[PDB]
């Protein structure tokens, strides 16, 4: 496939960075007291 | 001619060895309840939190978490030892609010002078249809 | 905080009041039944929703109804 | 005091009068089978001797006889 | 004199709420006071709560 | 032949199946004596198997490609090709017996419903009355048709309890 | 609480009647050496802000991407390595 | 003729723009 | 004797006896008329 390096960067981004960021943001938002 | 009796902090507590089913951290930041009764003799009774305590001869005070625990203990005292008690609600700031025997007369007995709160003058099937109160944060029972 | 309602079909038997475990109902004077008393729910904030009052009502249909709504620290029966 | 053989003579009569009256052991099963729940309740409390009587002596006697019946079945 | 049917008269229930809707029952007694439901009707069919008697208004029952 | 089915009499698979079953039974029989109990039991089983296969082939049953009998459940199709005893006649027989039991139960329930204590009559059945009603239930088709044409077999919709919609 | 006897309730001392005790806490400002304490408080100077401390965590996120694009290949991960031959399949397929 | 790397990069950029439009629609829906 | 006959008339006793009689009749029908696949009259 063209640009074999792309999956090695996108898979961890969508499975590790994006989920951690999304969970942290959701946790901080669902307990804001004043949204 | 009835006035809520004040809560005396000098009332001794029943003889109990301690248990893990007592007050937690909610009573420190939210509220707790206190039940005070008068016993004619020192006798063993069952606590709502588990175990057995001994109520002293005279005034007894017991602090519990929920109001249901106090009411259960009062029911046990009324149906087993024929003892009448008073329940109060205490807040962390230090405010005491009288509860259960609100007007000195038990709720099962009519007192003539209470508030007829939440008493519809219709039948259960005479409520408004759910489609007639759509887009309104109310149920058919509140009309 | 549940919604407790009393209807005119009540006969003033006072069974629902005796069956309440949190002291939410009480009997007040009335003139629509032979008992000359009706049930009321002045302390609905302490109602937990056990529906014990409905299991004790002898009228058909029930004269006392409990509609579970917004849950609070008291309605959920939480001691912690 | 003093262990001995204490027994009561002829406490229950032997007849089929109660065999034709299902639910005789329970007080709550006296209004008759108004609903099908009564049939299930008849079997769910047949061996609950604690509910059929408040006397410990009768409960013990029932347990002893039930044990004898079980032994006969095993035999 | 007296309102409603006499005691011991077969009546038919008209309240859809009632477990005995469209069913017949015997009039046990009728209260002679300004009561919303003064007609006491007994039934031979127990409801889900095990009750066989109920109170109905004068317009909630039909003779025979 | 109805739907590409071959009669079991001329079906080769049917004969092969019978031969294989008898062969297995004889193989099991070979490990015993000639007059012992297991030998007699196996011989009886062989005789029953042969009689069953012969009866199925003689009754005119239809066999498929697998060699097993097939039933025709269609009036007219089974009546014109001689297969009314497959589902038609059994349907009539069932309907009759089922209606007999149902009518007997209905009559018993209606007869005891007029008693001062019907629930006890339901848990403690009246043997003589039940026997008489069971006998009377054999004429259930005539009685049911008469009650239907009479209007007493049904209850008025206005007299039956219903939910509040 | 004024638990001098059998009284475990006191409105004037309601703080002690709800079990609000530290149990194990102890205030003491004489422990960590001044020279070592200064070094650590100095190392974690501006890292006490939510935005700045999150930045340190953001570095971990960059390391995750760095591992996939470089770290995984340097540890000779099987997924980033090569492949040997193949199979045909059940029937005449690929 | 397999797709080249530049094509994948262009597709990813267009997807980024589409995601921006999607987040804008989501924000509008939240209001 | 009346009580015994009343007990024998109860729902469980009558149910078991009826089921036993029906099962016995069916077993004997299949014993004397076995492998009745169709209604051959
Ligand atoms: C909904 C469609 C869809 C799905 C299910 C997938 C699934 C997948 N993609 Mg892919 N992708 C898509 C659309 C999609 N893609 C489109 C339209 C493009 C063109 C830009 C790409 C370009 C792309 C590349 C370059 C790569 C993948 C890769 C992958 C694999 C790993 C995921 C990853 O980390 O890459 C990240 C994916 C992206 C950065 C772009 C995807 C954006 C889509 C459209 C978001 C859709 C969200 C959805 C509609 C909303 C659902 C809610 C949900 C988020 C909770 C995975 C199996 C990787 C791979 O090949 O693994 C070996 C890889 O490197 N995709
Ligand atoms: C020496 C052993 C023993 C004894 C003497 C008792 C005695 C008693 N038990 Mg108990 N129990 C036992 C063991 C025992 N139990 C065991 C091992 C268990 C774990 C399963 C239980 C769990 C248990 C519960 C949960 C309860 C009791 C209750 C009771 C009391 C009422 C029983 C009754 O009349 O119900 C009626 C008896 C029956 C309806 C018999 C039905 C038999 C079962 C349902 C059928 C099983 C099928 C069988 C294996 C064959 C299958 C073939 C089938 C296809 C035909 C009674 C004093 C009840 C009580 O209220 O206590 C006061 C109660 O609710 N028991
Ligand atoms: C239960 C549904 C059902 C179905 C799907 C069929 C289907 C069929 N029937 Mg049939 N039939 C039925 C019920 C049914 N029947 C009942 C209840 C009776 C008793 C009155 C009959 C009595 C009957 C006879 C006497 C015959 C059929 C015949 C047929 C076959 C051709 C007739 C046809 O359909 O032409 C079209 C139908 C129109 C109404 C037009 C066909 C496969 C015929 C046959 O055997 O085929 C040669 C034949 O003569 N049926
Ligand atoms: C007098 C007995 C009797 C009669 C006349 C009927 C009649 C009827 N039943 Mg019913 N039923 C019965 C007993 C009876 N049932 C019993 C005892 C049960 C509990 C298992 C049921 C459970 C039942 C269900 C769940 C349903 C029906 C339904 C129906 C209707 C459709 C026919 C059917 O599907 O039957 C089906 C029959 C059964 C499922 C079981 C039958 C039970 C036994 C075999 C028959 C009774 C034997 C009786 C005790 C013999 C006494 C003899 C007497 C001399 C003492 C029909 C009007 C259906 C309906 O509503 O249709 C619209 C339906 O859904 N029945
Ligand atoms: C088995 C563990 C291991 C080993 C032996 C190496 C070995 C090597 N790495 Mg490496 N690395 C690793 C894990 C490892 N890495 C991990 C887990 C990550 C993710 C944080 C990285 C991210 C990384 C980067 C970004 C770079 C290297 C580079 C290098 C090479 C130059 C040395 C260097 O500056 O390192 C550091 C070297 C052969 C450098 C290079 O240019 O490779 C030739 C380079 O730029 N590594
Ligand atoms: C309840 C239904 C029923 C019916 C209608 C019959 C009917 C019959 N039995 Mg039978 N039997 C039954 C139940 C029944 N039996 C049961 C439950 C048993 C087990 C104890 C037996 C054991 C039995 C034996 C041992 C014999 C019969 C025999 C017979 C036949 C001689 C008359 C007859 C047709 C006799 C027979 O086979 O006829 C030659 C005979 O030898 N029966
Ligand atoms: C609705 C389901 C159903 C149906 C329609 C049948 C139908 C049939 N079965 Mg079968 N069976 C079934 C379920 C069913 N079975 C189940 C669930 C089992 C597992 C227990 C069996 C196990 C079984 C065995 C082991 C055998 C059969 C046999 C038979 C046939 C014998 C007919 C007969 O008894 O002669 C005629 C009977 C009468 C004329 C009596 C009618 C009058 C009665 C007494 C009325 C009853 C009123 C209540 C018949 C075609 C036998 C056979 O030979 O197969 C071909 C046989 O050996 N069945
Ligand atoms: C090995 C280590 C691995 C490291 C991995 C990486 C670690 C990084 C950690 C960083 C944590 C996240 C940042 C801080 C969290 C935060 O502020 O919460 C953000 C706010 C906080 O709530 C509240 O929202 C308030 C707004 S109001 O109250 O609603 O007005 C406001 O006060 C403020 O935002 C906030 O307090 O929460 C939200 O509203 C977020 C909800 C939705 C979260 C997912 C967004 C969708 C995906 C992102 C878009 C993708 C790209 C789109 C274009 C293509
Ligand atoms: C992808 C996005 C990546 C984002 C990266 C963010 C990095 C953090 C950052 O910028 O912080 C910005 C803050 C701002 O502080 C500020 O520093 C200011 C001084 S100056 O501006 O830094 O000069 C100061 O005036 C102010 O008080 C203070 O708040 O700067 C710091 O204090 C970072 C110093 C980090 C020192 C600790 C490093 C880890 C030590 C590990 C020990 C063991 C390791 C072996
Ligand atoms: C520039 C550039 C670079 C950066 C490239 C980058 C950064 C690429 C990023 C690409 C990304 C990240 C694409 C993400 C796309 C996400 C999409 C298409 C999501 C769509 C979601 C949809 C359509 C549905 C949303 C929904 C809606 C609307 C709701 O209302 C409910 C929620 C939900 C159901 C999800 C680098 C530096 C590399 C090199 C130099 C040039
Ligand atoms: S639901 Fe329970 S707590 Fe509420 S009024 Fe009825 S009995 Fe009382
Ligand atoms: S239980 Fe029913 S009838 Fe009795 S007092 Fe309460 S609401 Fe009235």
């Amino acid at each position: 496939m063209s640009a074999q390096f792309l999956p090695s960067i996108l898979v961890p981004l969508v499975g590790l960075v994006f989920p951690a960021v999304a969970m942290a943001s959701m946790f901080l938002y669902i307990e804001k007291e004043e949204i | 001619a009835f006035t809520p009796p004040t809560l005396q902090s000098d009332t001794p507590s029943p003889i109990f060895g301690g248990s893990t089913g007592g007050l937690l951290s909610q009573a420190q930041v939210e509220e707790f309840h206190v039940i005070t009764w008068e016993s004619k003799k020192e006798q063993i009774f069952e606590m709502p939190t588990g175990g057995a305590a001994i109520m002293r001869q005279g005034p007894n005070l017991l602090k519990l978490a929920r109001k249901e625990q106090c009411l259960a203990l009062l029911t046990q005292l009324r149906t087993k030892f024929k003892i009448d008690g008073y329940i109060y609600r205490v807040f962390p700031n230090g405010e005491v609010q009288y509860l259960h025997p609100k007007d000195g007369v038990y709720p099962e007995k009519v007192n003539a002078g209470r508030s007829g709160d939440n008493t519809n003058m219709r039948r259960i099937g005479q409520n408004k249809e759910p489609v007639q109160i759509k887009f309104s944060g109310k149920i058919p029972a509140e009309f | 905080s549940h919604t407790v309602k009393i209807y005119d079909t009540c006969i003033g038997c006072t069974q629902c009041v005796r069956a309440c475990p949190t002291d939410v109902l009480e009997m007040v004077p009335w003139d629509g039944c032979k008992a000359n008393q009706i049930a009321s729910a002045p302390r609905t904030e302490d109602c937990v929703g056990c529906k014990r009052c409905e299991s004790a009502c002898p009228t058909d249909f029930l004269s006392v109804r409990v509609y579970l709504g917004s849950e609070t620290t008291r309605s959920m029966g939480l001691a912690y | 005091k003093k262990v001995k053989i204490v027994v009561d003579r002829n406490p229950v009569a032997t007849n089929f009068e109660k065999w034709a009256k299902p639910g005789h052991f329970s007080r709550t099963l006296s209004k008759g089978p108004t609903t099908t729940t009564w049939i299930w309740n008849l079997h769910a409390d047949a061996h609950d001797f604690d509910t059929q009587t408040s006397d410990l002596e009768e409960i013990s006697r029932k347990v002893f006889s039930a044990h004898f019946g079980q032994l006969g079945i095993i035999f | 004199p007296d309102v409603g049917p006499k005691r011991g008269t077969q009546v038919r229930i008209l309240r859809p709420e009632s477990y005995w809707f469209r069913e017949t029952g015997k009039v046990v007694s009728v209260d002679q006071s300004g009561i919303r439901y003064p007609v006491v009707v007994r039934f031979e069919k127990v409801n889900y709560a095990g009750v066989s008697t109920n109170n109905y208004a004068l317009d909630e029952v039909v003779a025979a | 032949d109805v739907a590409g089915l071959t009669p079991c009499s001329e079906s080769k698979a049917f004969a092969k199946r019978k031969k294989n079953e008898v062969k297995a039974l004889n193989k099991r029989l070979k490990n015993y004596e000639a007059d012992s109990a297991p030998a007699l039991a196996l011989k009886a089983t062989i005789a029953r198997t042969e009689a069953r296969f012969d009866k199925y082939a003689k009754q005119g049953l239809l066999c498929g490609t697998d060699g097993l009998p097939h039933l025709i459940a269609d009036p007219g199709l089974a009546l014109r090709y001689g297969h009314a005893g497959d589902v038609f006649i059994p349907t009539i027989g069932f309907i009759y017996f089922a209606g007999w039991l149902g009518y007997a139960g209905s009559k018993y329930l209606q007869a005891v419903a007029a008693t001062a204590k019907p629930i006890e009559k339901e848990i403690i059945i009246d043997v003589p009355l039940a026997w008489k009603l069971l006998w009377e239930g054999f004429g259930w088709p005539l009685r049911a048709f008469a009650e239907y044409k009479n209007g007493s077999l049904m209850e008025d919709d206005a007299k039956i309890t219903v939910s509040p919609r | 609480k004024y638990g001098e006897e059998s009284r475990y309730f006191d409105l004037k001392d309601l703080e002690n009647t709800v079990g609000s005790w530290d149990m194990y806490g102890q205030e003491d400002k004489s422990r960590y050496n001044g020279l070592q304490s200064e070094f650590f408080e100095r190392a974690a100077n501006g890292l006490s802000r939510r935005e700045y401390i999150l930045g340190l965590v953001a570095i971990g996120g960059a390391g995750i991407l760095a591992w996939g694009g470089k770290g995984a290949a340097d540890v000779r991960l099987p997924t980033v390595g090569p492949q040997q031959p193949a199979q045909v399949g059940p029937r005449g397929r690929l | 003729m397999p797709i080249a790397d530049y094509q994948v990069f262009t597709a990813l950029f267009l997807a980024l723009a589409t995601g921006i439009f999607a987040v804008r629609l989501g924000v509008a829906l939240y209001k | 004797m009346k009580d015994f006959t009343t007990y024998l008339s109860t729902a469980p006793v009558l149910t078991l006896l009826s089921v036993t009689v029906v099962a016995g009749l069916l077993i004997e029908i299949n014993r004397f008329f076995p492998d009745a696949l169709i209604a051959a009259f």
